[PDB]
């Protein structure tokens, strides 16, 4: 609760802070906002929040439903032998096509630091990301 | 300008299972679902293998970026049939569609309870659902 | 897991039928053409796999096929495959989307085998091969079976906008037997670990539902309590099985047609006695030894002197324990559950004291003095025998003491120390079966109806036909009864196609037949059978089991059926059973085949003073050696009023099959499952379905599926549908030989059905684009409508990878 503070005062001006800084805070304290809880808060207080506010903000992006039962849908729907395995050339082609797509260097930055090889358990890559 | 790329990409993705390859039967289902129809002759003439790229550039030349669904009803031509055989012709000719995908296109594409349905009008919804 | 005994046999199983058709007029590889072959490093590497998908490549001659492979994944590499390699496949076609194997276009193996992966990789594990229904073991909880589940499938309003189930089955039987009046009996059947006990359990919770309240609840309760106790009784923990069955369980219910048992009968045959005394490494005996030791209180232990489960002769001391079975929490519910079978206190203080007094019987140890009791266990012997209510001077008598008739004098002599422990162990495992039939027998006498059942529901659970390579006397009895079954099966289909040919005027000429009854008659037949011999050397004086195979091979030279075997033929022989030939080993028939207690100990028990333990052998008759007194003679009468109960029933049939060897979920073990589909004749029931007149619709549905056939007769108004229907089939081009018109349907032979789907495509030629491109589009959508489904997920995916960027 101390490190919510100082990260807020580093990227508050005039006592509120947009909600870009709030969610990189929000990523360096460890949580995974999306653009659904940056859409849910931008309808109650616009793009600047106050420090109240902020919390509020933080609060939201905390997501106890986080699994990797939960994580894998999309990656097991794809999976049609039920291997286990998706090669990275899928997983890029998912991570940068639906959703809150990541650029093309962004899906291969992640999967190249996950594993070296092409065939990835997307049980164990959504087990990595989650910590 | 109109530019398909993004939808054709997604399409390809979605008939190979996210691979940047489709086999050669997903190919003509994918070309198919953007209204393109080859010859016997131009089928014989595909690559074996054929990835991503190639879909992309051969999309770019067959799709008819004005009549999408020329081969539904062409408007260039001076069409109705009736629902029970409509849905018989989709049996006969061995249809993927299952009885509830029928539905979803018989309430799409006929509002009413018409005994009959008209060709232009499926063309015309399948054009907006791309 | 997968021997190569199970390759051998699974590619014997394969067989080429149809012929692919990869070309054109011209002569020319049709694009993209898929084939199913048995012929890739794929399948050298990973024995699980038995097929693979290729694609036939441009430029294949006829005489040799060139592909490549698709799926699984390969290198893009060429190969030839002789056209006896490929079949066809079943391209473009949802495996979800209809519940019978026989409705895909091509039904070889490969595409059987694929149809029924891509179903169990989606957690349907139900699909019919009518009249059988398959069962695959998912291996954990679906959640299908629920109280939802069962509401859901019983009060739905038309059955079959259902997916295939268990309770489907239940529900159909239940509407037979109360729509037409006619008992029915569910037969599930499968090798350990299929999945039969469950579904056995979740017919008999279907059953159990009322929309509405059973008055008879008393009566349920005491019938749904059976289980837990007929488990821990008859169910031990094997190498391949934590709960498996050691016994064959038959029932008879009467049930509602809204839901609700209101009578029941249990009955419960060929226990594994052996299993009371030795067992193998890794395996347990019947729970009710471990439930037991494990869950008694202290003053239970007090009472019965209960030691530890390591220290028990009779129960393994190293395997006593199962990983995720916990046998405290099951000695509770077997308690309750023995209650609900409306047993006292007394009773059940009665039936725990048998229990310890053969455990603790089993820790008596003999010495060589003739036989003696070691003096530090005589203390032991005497509370064992208190424990059983048995006269301990009049038991020990009888198992140290010996009277032979020599000539024609009885001689008092004295049983050596290995015949004694014989003795000894023979009334353990006597004492434990009795008790449980006891069990059973009281709780008939609460569930039964008092004048019989005039119609009911059957139960059957049993192994189907269990081939090892050395198969002893329990395999045979188990092969038997699958025999019956067997003629039950096609008896059932031939009769109900014989019907309906009859009541549509068809000709039953070209019906098919094959009987199996040339197998029974040599296995079971009075006079001249494996079974006759077997009973004949065991009353024999000087039998052996040498001496029976040589009876058999002088006696049966009149059959295919019996086969004298080649290596080691004394001792071993060979039954052309429907599912192929097994070999048996004669080794222990006889010692097998008379493990039944007989004598004086017998009538020692029945003066015990307690009431229960005179019960145990009443009215059992006094013995030389009688037919009476040997397993195979006993199981062959109750087989056979079994089999005429059943047969006097419509029969259902569920097969169940395990997918794999290791307890895995989502496994497919391709050879060990082509083995099972053949071993449960459902790859037979696919042909006995395709043979003669296959297909059959009214008059109305064939003009509505075949219009486009002749366009212009199938739209007159001056002929009728009868007519109509002829002058299709007359002016479509198929011969007379491959249609017939009944009263109210048309007859087609399935090639004949084939072709005129063919000719009504080519009249049909100029919609192909417009229908294309119509399925395509909507295709595309469900595809993206799927994606969108998952979407919430993929957020949660990337909002946590643009975190770890933030981490780094
Ligand atoms: C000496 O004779 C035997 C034969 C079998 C057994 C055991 N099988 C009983 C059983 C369990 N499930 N299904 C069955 C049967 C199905 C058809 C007939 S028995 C446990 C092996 C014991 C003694």
């Amino acid at each position: 609760e101390s490190d919510v503070r100082i990260y807020f005062n580093e990227k508050s001006s005039g006592g509120k802070i947009s909600i870009d800084n709030a969610s990189y805070n929000a990523r360096k304290l460890g949580l995974a906002p999306s653009s659904i809880d940056e859409k849910k808060i931008k309808e109650l207080y616009g793009d600047n929040l106050t420090y109240e506010q902020y919390l509020e903000y933080l609060s939201i992006c905390v997501h106890d439903k986080d699994n990797v039962e939960e994580l894998i849908k999309m990656f097991a729907h794809f999976d049609n032998n039920c291997t286990g395995y998706l090669t990275k050339s899928q997983m890029k082609n998912i991570l940068t096509t639906w959703g809150d797509a990541l650029t093309d260097q962004e899906a291969i930055d992640a999967l190249n630091a996950f594993s070296s090889e092409d065939n990835i358990d997307y049980k164990l890559f959504c087990e990595d990301i989650l910590q | 300008a109109s530019d398909m790329e993004e939808k054709f990409r997604e399409a390809f993705i979605l008939f190979s299972s996210c691979s940047d390859h489709i086999e050669m039967y997903k190919f003509f289902e994918l070309m198919n679902s953007f209204g393109i129809i080859l010859t016997n002759d131009e089928k014989a003439a595909l690559p074996n293998d054929i990835n991503m790229d190639y879909w992309l550039n051969f999309a770019k030349k067959h799709y008819n970026y004005e009549q999408p669904f020329k081969h539904i009803n062409n408007v260039n031509e001076q069409v109705q049939i009736k629902i029970d055989n409509f849905l018989g012709i989709m049996k006969a000719l061995d249809t993927r569609l299952t009885e509830s995908d029928l539905n979803i296109l018989l309430q799409i594409t006929n509002p009413e309870n018409k005994s009959t349905l008209n060709l232009k009008t499926v063309s015309q919804k399948l054009t907006e659902s791309i | 897991a997968v021997t190569n005994e199970e390759i051998k046999t699974a590619s014997k199983i394969v067989r080429r039928v149809s012929n692919v058709e990869a070309f054109d007029k011209s002569g020319s590889v049709f694009k993209g053409y898929q084939i199913w072959t048995d012929i890739s490093p794929t399948i050298e590497n990973d024995p699980n796999i038995m097929f693979v998908k290729c694609v036939v490549q441009q430029g294949s001659k006829k005489e040799k096929l060139t592909v490549v492979q698709i799926d699984p994944p390969g290198t893009g590499t060429p190969y030839d495959i002789d056209p006896t390699h490929a079949w066809n496949c079943n391209s473009q076609v949802d495996p979800m989307s209809f519940g019978d194997i026989g409705l895909l276009n091509h039904t070889n193996i490969p595409c059987v085998l694929d149809f029924l992966k891509h179903r169990y990789l989606k957690n349907q594990i139900y699909t019919t091969a009518v009249p059988l229904i398959v069962a695959i073991n998912p291996y954990k909880d679906l959640g299908n079976t629920t109280n939802e589940w069962i509401r859901r499938y019983r009060d739905t309003a038309d059955h079959t906008k259902l997916p295939p189930h268990v309770f489907t089955c239940a529900r159909e039987a239940l509407s037979n037997l109360h729509g037409v009046n006619k008992s029915q009996t569910i037969i599930v059947s499968g090798e350990s670990g299929a999945g039969k006990t469950e579904a056995t359990k979740q017919i008999m919770r279907y059953f159990a539902s009322s929309k509405s309240g059973n008055m008879d609840l008393r009566i349920q309760t005491a019938i749904m309590a059976a289980n837990p106790v007929l488990e821990a009784f008859g169910n031990a923990k094997t190498i391949r099985n934590n709960n498996s069955s050691r016994f064959g369980r038959f029932m008879q219910l009467v049930i509602s047609h809204e839901g609700g048992i209101r009578y029941g009968s249990v009955v419960a045959f060929l226990l594994e006695k052996s299993r009371i005394i030795t067992q193998d490494d890794n395996e347990r005996s019947y729970h009710i030894f471990y439930q037991f030791l494990k869950g008694a209180n202290s003053t239970m232990k007090s009472k019965f002197g209960l030691k530890g489960v390591t220290e028990y002769k009779l129960l393994n001391p190293n395997s006593t324990e199962v990983s995720g079975v916990d046998d405290v929490k099951d000695f509770e519910e077997v308690i309750e559950s023995l209650k609900n079978m409306e047993l006292s206190e007394s009773d059940i203080e009665v039936i725990f004291s048998i229990v310890a007094g053969i455990l603790t019987l089993g820790n008596v140890r003999l010495i060589e003095k003739a036989a003696a009791i070691m003096d530090e266990d005589m203390g032991v012997f005497n509370k064992a025998c208190e424990l059983m209510y048995l006269d301990p001077e009049l038991i020990k008598r009888e198992i140290l003491i010996k009277v032979t008739v020599a000539g024609g004098t009885k001689i008092e002599g004295r049983w050596n120390k290995n015949d004694a422990e014989v003795l000894k162990s023979s009334l353990c495992k006597a004492m434990y079966e009795k008790l449980f039939l006891w069990i059973i027998r009281h709780l008939n006498s609460r569930i039964e109806p008092e004048g019989g059942f005039k119609t009911f529901m059957g139960m059957l659970d049993i192994f189907g036909f269990e081939v090892f390579k050395n198969n002893s006397l329990e395999q045979l009895f188990i092969n038997i009864t699958n025999e019956m079954l067997q003629k039950n099966f096609v008896d059932i289909v031939f009769e109900r196609e014989s019907k309906l040919y009859k009541d549509e005027g068809i000709s039953t000429a070209e019906l098919k037949y094959t009987s199996n009854k040339e197998v029974i008659n040599v296995l079971c037949e009075k006079g001249k059978s494996v079974l006759s011999y077997l009973e004949d050397q065991c009353l024999a004086p000087g039998g052996t089991d040498e001496k029976f195979v040589s009876s058999c091979a002088t006696n049966l030279k009149e059959n295919n059926k019996f086969t004298p075997a080649k290596v080691a033929s004394n001792k071993n022989f060979i039954i052309q059973h429907t599912i192929g030939p097994i070999q048996y080993c004669a080794e222990s028939f006889l010692l097998k085949n008379k493990d039944v207690l007989r004598g004086d100990l017998v009538e020692v028990i029945k003066d015990s003073p307690n009431p229960i333990v005179q019960q145990l052998f009443e009215g059992q008759v006094i013995e030389k050696i009688a037919k009476g007194s040997l397993i195979g003679s006993q199981f062959l009468n109750q087989l056979t009023s079994l089999m005429n109960l059943i047969n006097s029933t419509e029969p259902h049939f569920i097969r169940c099959i395990k997918p794999n060897e290791n307890k895995k979920p989502l496994e497919w073990c391709e050879p060990k499952i082509l083995i099972q589909l053949h071993a449960l004749s459902i790859l037979e029931a696919l042909v006995l379905r395709q043979l003669g007149y296959s297909y059959r619709r009214t008059f109305e549905e064939f003009l509505y599926q075949y219009k486009f056939v002749d366009i212009a007769a199938a739209e007159d108004s001056s002929v009728e549908n009868q007519n109509k229907c002829v002058n299709i089939l007359k002016l479509s081009g198929l011969s007379e030989s491959m249609y017939k018109i009944g009263k109210s349907m048309v007859f087609l032979k399935q090639e004949g059905a084939k072709i005129l789907t063919k000719i009504q495509r080519e009249k049909l030629v100029e919609w192909e684009n417009c229908v294309s491109v119509i399925e395509a589009a909507i295709l595309k959508h469900k595809y993206k409508q799927k994606v969108n489904k998952n979407i919430p997920s993929l957020l949660r995916v990337q909002a946590h990878i643009r975190k770890k960027m933030v981490a780094q």
